[PDB]
């Protein structure tokens, strides 16, 4: 990984420690985007099975 | 009779100023106060965003 430009660091997001056995399926959705030089992102966490 | 002459509106008492913080915590500090500064021939950079 050579020619660098930017490097941002953050803690993990959208992850927990839950223990269950059954029907608990979840859906994760994001919005990747690139507008005005900013790779925008919109999200909506919707736990649903 | 009655004649609508003028209006007497209540003016704002003051103006409250403050910032909502938002994208914050700049590491910009660790630029001037550091150790092992490079030489003149050597080139260095530190992108901050
Ligand atoms: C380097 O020293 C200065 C002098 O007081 C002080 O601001 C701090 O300890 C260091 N600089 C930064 C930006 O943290």
């Amino acid at each position: 990984a050579n020619n660098c430009t930017f490097e941002y660091v953050s803690q993990p997001f959208l992850m927990d420690l839950e223990g269950k056995q059954g029907n608990f399926k979840n859906l994760r959705e994001f919005v990747f985007k690139n507008i005005d030089g900013y790779f925008k992102i919109y999200s909506k966490h919707t736990p649903i099975n | 009779g009655i004649y609508q002459t003028s209006n007497f509106r209540v003016q704002p008492t003051e103006s409250i100023v403050r910032f909502p913080n938002i994208t914050n915590l700049c590491p910009f500090g660790e630029v001037f106060n550091a150790t092992r500064f490079a030489s003149v021939y050597a080139w260095n950079r530190k992108r901050i965003s």
